[PDB]
RNA sequence: GUAAAUUUAACUGUUAGUCCAAAGAGGAACAGCUCUUUGGACACUAGGAAAAAACCUUGUAGAGAGAGUAAAAAAUUUAACA
RNA sequence: CUGAACUCCUCACACCCAAUUGGACCAAUCUAUCACCCUAUAGAAGAACUAAUGUUAGUAUAAGUAACAUGAAAACAUUCUC
RNA sequence: CUCUUACUUUUAACCAGUGAAAUUGACCUGCCCGUGAAGAGGCGGGCAUAACACAGCAAGACGAGAAGACCCUAUGGAGCUUU
RNA sequence: CUCGAUGUUGGAUCAGGACAUCCCGAUGGUGCAGCCGCUAUUAAAGGUUCGUUUGUUCAACGAUUAAAGUCCUACGUGAUCUGAGUUCAGACCGGAGUAAUCCAGGUCGGUUUCUAUCUACUUUCAAAUUCCUCCCUGUACGAAAGGACAAGAGAAAUAAGGCCUACUUCACAAAGCGCCUUCCCCCGUAAAUGAUAUCAUCUCAACUUAGUAUUAUACCCACACCCACCCAAGAACAGGGUUUGU
């Protein structure tokens, strides 16, 4: 699930990844958004491919890293997993997801007046 | 350098100091000269020296031959087979008296760079570590994700 | 681009450089140290 | 450890006995596709918009004239499709691609100059080896059983096609024939320079950009020119008259299709689909095929009345 | 004299090598790095480095017992710093004195 | 221009012992089946051909001892004789090259 | 870019390029068989082809006998043209001369190549020959063949 | 509180100075500019400021698969109005 | 918490500045006297070379590169082309 | 020249034979931005990256060649002129 | 920094880049009726003429153009060129000087080497830009004079990539003066609904629309018969054909 990826602040439009094809005028600049509907498993690959170290290695660590953009796994690649990793970020409850005991658990601070229209 | 020469790894002779010490120091062959200013700190360690150092060791068989000779040497073997050369020449007694018990305190491995300062043939005795070691078992066994009972 | 002209830190137009949270700390203990100074030094 | 040929060891009394065998064979593996529609044909599907069919490969005959009935004189170049068979088809899923491909090939070549897996494939196939063998992008709707025949009937007057063939190749060429470069005056001091990029990127760089234009190998590619239309169908000789000059020398194979182009996408609801069966025409078709605009040449002549 | 400047290159090396791998023992145990070699200094355990990263390959069970000693001097420290000095200091938080 | 710098041995091992440089086995060698030498499989044996420029090198020999001079070609056929041969039914009418040698074996009569 | 050309370039151009060849067919004439650089005969080959057409025209030919004398620098070879060569081809319609490779000279190296007219009074070449019929894949295919021919008579 | 200093005897080399802070002159309250003064550093080592002669930390020399430290990371987000 | 050649710890200690200056050792050679598989004490001196577009010699790089050469056939007699 | 084109010859390239010269601290001799004796293949942060020949090109190696002839200095020279 | 050498004017050749936009595109304001203009926002894909005098860069002038943009790149680029100028040795004029000689001076003349070792590069494969004409239309606008936009149609130029039927240079072929083909967009703003602020309000409020392409698709895609020969393939190598290996 590398397409259900969140970030924060306006990171979407802000962010940009340039690249250069090598020939005069081949610079480009997308943005995150951009380049997440054109390739959805490119950002989580530069966020990793900058964290390690820079020398030869790397290309061989990002061989035994598999992305996929779905939930979608191959049998082979799912018939030898061992551990799955927590998420590190707490996804927020919406709230249509709160129950109606923590809704009324919660106590009502104000007292809105009868002959307001809302 | 190291990278220019070769290395070895911490041992010993027999697992020496085990269960019994056993000097590895066997023979000592000197080669003085009669006449030499050379060999004149070798002459004064044949005359009061080495006749008391061969009392306090036994098992090591020392050999004097006097020869004429410009640079004295003393020749120390070893059990394991090994055959150190070095020379006295116009040294004094008491470096020559200094050499010769360093000699017997040796063990004949080569004297080279040595990797680690410490040797242990048994070295874990709870486990050696392996990615499972922290890990909790799962009910059945079972991957992450993995459909039972389908 | 981001071209500091001529030296670093040396001249008319220098690099800028902030004062980061440990370097106040940093001076915060040793003044301390110099005012316990001044009253073992007043007796 | 000694290569060998088809007729090294072969004596004086063989060799024409071989050549006719091989030569017999040929002809009845290709006159025994001629029936198509007979022989357990896949489903036809009808014309719906959005659909993409196979295309021809011919070989370049020439150039000739043609007139139009306002007076205009047209130059059109002739392809003539000789052997042209489907060898292959491969699914959507299978192609790793939004579409589904046709393999096709033409002008049939001999058996003995080829390699030992491609004979295997043409062995089962029961056909002969192709020269060259082009791949098309189909849909679904479109796909053709192999072995299939393939005519020139494919297109019609009117249509619009894309032609892509190796231009001619003129080797290793200077920047004056091969980019246009000015180059340098004949007199007026000049040393030893006349045919001369002269300089080739700037000092600061330090280096050449990529993609600069050198001297080099000019010609010998993959080269498509789109937007030609037929003017002219001969079904006795299986031949197309496009309009205009084409990439590639003459008797070169050549690939041709259906038009890419916008401005004709969607034209071939009254074309042939998927292809051209003469086996079961109802109705035989007549020599040749002409446009509207086409004035033949038995017609009379043009009078502007 | 890259061979005599880099006596100081490996003793530093080293020490990097073994944080590296008792960081790693450590969150396997949900602890941090910090948080052990300060806790286990408060107990008056003096145990380098060196010897801690050896103990976390070779003897798993002492490591463990070891991190859980940090996260119990640890948790006694907070529950001190909510007190006000009238609760008695934590068991493992006493401090033996010599004179 | 001059070279910047010198190019080590190493470099130049490289490119002097590149396959390339290399030279290439050939397996077109095959023996003539009748004096048994090496030959090519396009190329004529050369003990064989040389054989045959020996031969007619003695009879273009004795042409110029009948011709006896420079612009003195004929308007007929030549037939070459040798020793124990006498002209044939068709060969009546030519210029007969008399050869004192036994014919070659390899030398067919026509 | 040479695309078409047919004609090589030899000599110190087109008018000393017939004069080499022009030489070269004289001494086949006159000899019956040379050798010399393959390129060099291979070029020439064309010529010997097409003067024997000449040749079977007639001496009474006016532009035969233009041809005859400016291509053959020995005028004692022009009436064994008329007189001999094309007697002798008189049956046949191609294929006068014969062209084969022979082993490279030892002074330069250069490809050679032999050339004679057919039919002459010189020791015959070693000419190559094909693999007598009698061998094995033959057999098999001698036998395949009457098969063939026996299923078709059936 | 400290251990240097002066004198006597006998010599060589240095006498083409750089940045930083401070007080000033010239210039344009320009210069990595020029000219004096006070002090620091460099022209010797190491660590840090990204790379770094001149800024900060730090000096007296070896080995060690021990330890405690020093300097040392950049923060900020904006306009309604009776 | 990390972090030095700062400081502590085990052991050792003359063993990190240009010019200049002071001092302790020493290779080889000759001589005196020893020595006698190569040394000793002294006395002497053409007494020590990673660098002077250094001198001589050898061999590399450039480089198997630039460049250089023989008119044709044939019987080697001769003829032919220019 | 607009505006170049075609052919011949030499050169060329491949085969064979013969076989120089300036040049060269060592080299396992990439790109962008920044840094810096102030213009980096070699430093810092990033990107790129199996090995290898041949033929081309002349942007860079502050490319080779000649201890700059311009300018200044030397109590360094010389030629010419002169009250 | 460089004088045990960093070759300096302009031009030719090839151009890389910036936007502070000369033309083409999209917008707000106007003392914008319309046709022409002034001004600002956005946009760097594409393009930006030929000549007379001058060594010239500039400048003036003539004829054009949709427009004949401003700058940087060692005042880009001389191991690619050019040498008119500047900048040695010759000489003349005027002036200075007793003379030798000299001048911001003017004038005529005057040798531009290098066989590429390394780095880099040597097919960024394929969506195209603009003018004019007809028509709309003598329509909207306007007292008059005057004179549009959009839609549509046609015909050219340039550029890119190809070809030889004819014409032309030529003649088993290579070429242009000849012929054929050429397909997407870009964001400045203008508008609705509706809160903070019960009106209103295009909203760095949630939101709706003009208003957006995974730039589309196209091209390429088999592999020891391969000694030899041939070729529209080619420096060599490679590649294609030989069912035409006397
Ligand atoms: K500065
Ligand atoms: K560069
Ligand atoms: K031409
Ligand atoms: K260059
Ligand atoms: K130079
Ligand atoms: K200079
Ligand atoms: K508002
Ligand atoms: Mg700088
Ligand atoms: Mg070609
Ligand atoms: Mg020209
Ligand atoms: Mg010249
Ligand atoms: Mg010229
Ligand atoms: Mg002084
Ligand atoms: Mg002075
Ligand atoms: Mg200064
Ligand atoms: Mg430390
Ligand atoms: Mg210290
Ligand atoms: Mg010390
Ligand atoms: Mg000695
Ligand atoms: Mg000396
Ligand atoms: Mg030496
Ligand atoms: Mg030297
Ligand atoms: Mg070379
Ligand atoms: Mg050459
Ligand atoms: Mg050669
Ligand atoms: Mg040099
Ligand atoms: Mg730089
Ligand atoms: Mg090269
Ligand atoms: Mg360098
Ligand atoms: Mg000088
Ligand atoms: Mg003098
Ligand atoms: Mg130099
Ligand atoms: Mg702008
Ligand atoms: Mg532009
Ligand atoms: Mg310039
Ligand atoms: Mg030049
Ligand atoms: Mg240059
Ligand atoms: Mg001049
Ligand atoms: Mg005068
Ligand atoms: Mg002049
Ligand atoms: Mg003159
Ligand atoms: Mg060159
Ligand atoms: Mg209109
Ligand atoms: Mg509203
Ligand atoms: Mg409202
Ligand atoms: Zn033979």
């Amino acid at each position: 699930n590398t397409r259900h990826i969140a970030f924060s602040g306006n990171k979407w439009e802000q962010k940009v990844y340039s690249s250069h094809t090598g020939y005069p005028g081949g610079f480009r600049q997308v943005t995150a958004a951009q380049l997440h509907l054109r390739d959805p498993v490119a950002i989580v690959k530069l966020a990793i491919y900058g964290m390690l170290p820079k020398n030869l290695h790397r290309r061989t660590m990002m061989e035994r890293l598999h992305l996929f953009p779905d939930e979608y796994i191959p049998e082979d690649i799912l018939k030898n997993l061992v551990e799955e990793l927590p998420q590190p970020r707490k996804i927020p409850k919406r709230l249509d997801e709160y129950t109606q005991e923590e809704i009324d658990a919660f106590p009502r601070l104000w007292t809105p007046p009868e002959d307001y229209r809302l | 350098t190291a990278r220019g020469t070769p290395s070895r790894f911490l041992a010993s002779v027999l697992h020496n100091g085990l269960g019994r010490y056993v000097q590895q120091l066997q023979r000592l062959s000197f080669s003085v000269s009669r006449d030499g200013a050379s060999s004149r700190g070798a002459r004064e360690f044949v005359e009061r020296e080495v006749i008391d150092f061969a009392r306090r060791n036994p098992g090591v068989v020392i050999y004097v031959n006097s020869r004429p000779c410009c640079v004295p040497r003393v020749v120390a073997e070893y059990l394991n087979g090994a055959v150190r050369e070095e020379s006295i020449h116009c040294k004094s007694v008491e470096e020559i008296s200094t050499l010769v018990q360093k000699l017997a305190d040796q063990s004949g491995l080569d004297v080279i760079r040595i990797r680690k300062p410490f040797h242990t043939d048994n070295p874990s005795i709870q486990g050696q570590w392996h990615p499972f070691t922290n890990k909790p078992t799962t009910f059945r066994g079972l991957r992450p994700r993995e459909v039972q009972d389908p | 681009r981001g071209r500091i002209p001529g030296r670093q830190w040396i001249g008319k137009h220098r690099r800028p450089r902030f004062v980061s949270l440990r370097a106040k700390q940093n001076m915060i203990r040793r003044l301390e140290i110099e005012a316990e100074n001044h009253y073992w030094l007043s007796m | 450890k000694s290569g060998t040929w088809w007729d090294e060891h072969l004596s004086e009394e063989n060799v024409p006995f071989i050549k006719q065998l091989v030569s017999d064979e040929d002809k009845a593996q290709l006159a025994s596709k001629l029936c198509p529609l007979k022989d357990e044909p896949w489903p036809i599907h009808p014309w719906e918009p959005g659909s993409f069919r196979v295309g021809l490969i011919a070989l370049k005959l020439g150039m000739m004239p043609l007139w139009t009935k306002d007076g205009q004189k047209h130059v059109v170049t002739l392809l003539q499709v000789q052997d042209c068979h489907v060898l292959k088809y491969t699914s959507k899923e299978n192609c790793n691609g939004k579409m589904a491909t046709l393999s096709v090939g033409g002008k049939t070549v001999s058996r003995f100059r080829k390699a030992t897996s491609i004979l295997e494939f043409y062995r089962e196939l029961g056909l002969p080896p192709k020269q060259t063998v082009k791949i098309f992008n189909i849909t679904d709707n479109a796909a053709i059983k192999p072995g299939t025949p393939l005519y020139a009937a494919h297109f019609r007057p009117g249509q619009y096609v894309d032609v892509t063939a190796k231009t001619i190749g003129k080797g290793f060429q200077g920047v004056m024939k091969r980019w246009g470069f000015k180059g340098q005056p004949a007199t007026h001091g000049q040393t030893k320079t006349h045919r001369r990029p002269g300089a080739v990127a700037t000092g600061d760089i330090g280096r050449v950009w990529p993609g600069t234009k050198m001297p080099g190998k000019m010609g010998n590619i993959y080269r498509t020119e789109y937007g030609l239309k037929v003017w002219r169908i001969n079904t006795k000789h299986n031949i197309i008259y496009v309009n205009g000059s084409v990439p590639g020398h003459k008797n070169c194979l050549v690939k041709v299709k259906d038009s890419k182009l916008p401005a004709y996408k969607d034209l071939g609801k009254n074309l042939p689909f998927p292809t051209y069966f003469p086996d079961g025409d109802e109705e035989e078709l007549p020599e040749d095929l002409y446009d509207e605009n086409v004035c033949q040449p038995g017609a009379p002549s043009i009078t502007f009345a | 004299v890259k061979c005599t400047k880099a006596r100081y290159l490996k003793k530093k090396n080293m020490r990097t090598l073994w944080i590296n791998r008792i960081t790693a023992a450590s969150q396997e145990h949900g602890l941090k790095y910090p948080a052990l070699i300060g806790n286990l200094v408060k107990c008056q355990v003096e145990l380098n480095r060196k010897v801690l990263a050896d103990l976390a390959i070779y003897e798993p069970k002492t490591f463990k017992s070891l991190a859980a000693l940090a996260s119990r001097r640890r948790h006694e420290g907070f529950a001190a710093a909510l007190g006000d000095g009238k609760e008695p200091e934590g068991i493992f938080s006493r401090v033996v004195q010599y004179h | 221009a001059a070279p910047k710098n010198r190019r080590t041995i190493e470099v130049n091992r490289c490119r002097r012992r590149n396959p390339q440089k290399l030279i290439k086995v050939k397996n077109n060698i095959d023996v003539c089946p009748e004096c048994g030498h090496l030959k090519q499989k396009h190329v004529l044996c050369a003990y064989c051909y040389e054989k045959v420029c020996k031969e007619t090198a003695e009879i273009r020999r004795q042409i110029g001892k009948q011709e006896g001079g420079p612009f003195k070609a004929p308007t007929i056929e030549t037939v070459v004789l040798y020793t124990g041969e006498t002209p044939s039914e068709q060969d009546q009418g030519k210029r007969i090259i008399e050869r004192d040698r036994k014919r070659p074996s390899w030398f067919t009569q026509n | 870019i040479s695309h078409g050309r047919v004609f090589r370039r030899m000599g110190l151009g087109p008018e000393s390029r017939i004069h080499l060849l022009r030489n070269l067919l004289t001494g086949l004439v006159r000899h019956e068989r040379i050798e010399a650089p393959w390129a060099r005969v291979d070029e020439m080959r064309g010529y010997a082809e097409k003067l024997i057409d000449y040749g079977k025209l007639g001496d009474t030919n006016e532009r035969a006998m233009r041809m005859a004398d400016f291509w053959l620098t020995e005028k004692d070879l022009i009436p064994k043209l008329f007189q001999v060569l094309a007697p002798r081809y008189k049956d046949q319609t191609g294929g006068y001369t014969r062209m084969l490779q022979i082993p490279n000279r030892s002074l330069d190296r250069a490809k050679m190549a032999v050339i004679e007219y057919k039919g002459n009074c010189l020791p015959p070449l070693p000419l190559p020959r094909r693999d007598s019929h009698l061998t094995l894949l033959n057999q098999l295919l001698q036998g395949l063949r009457q098969d063939l021919r026996q299923s078709q008579e059936a």
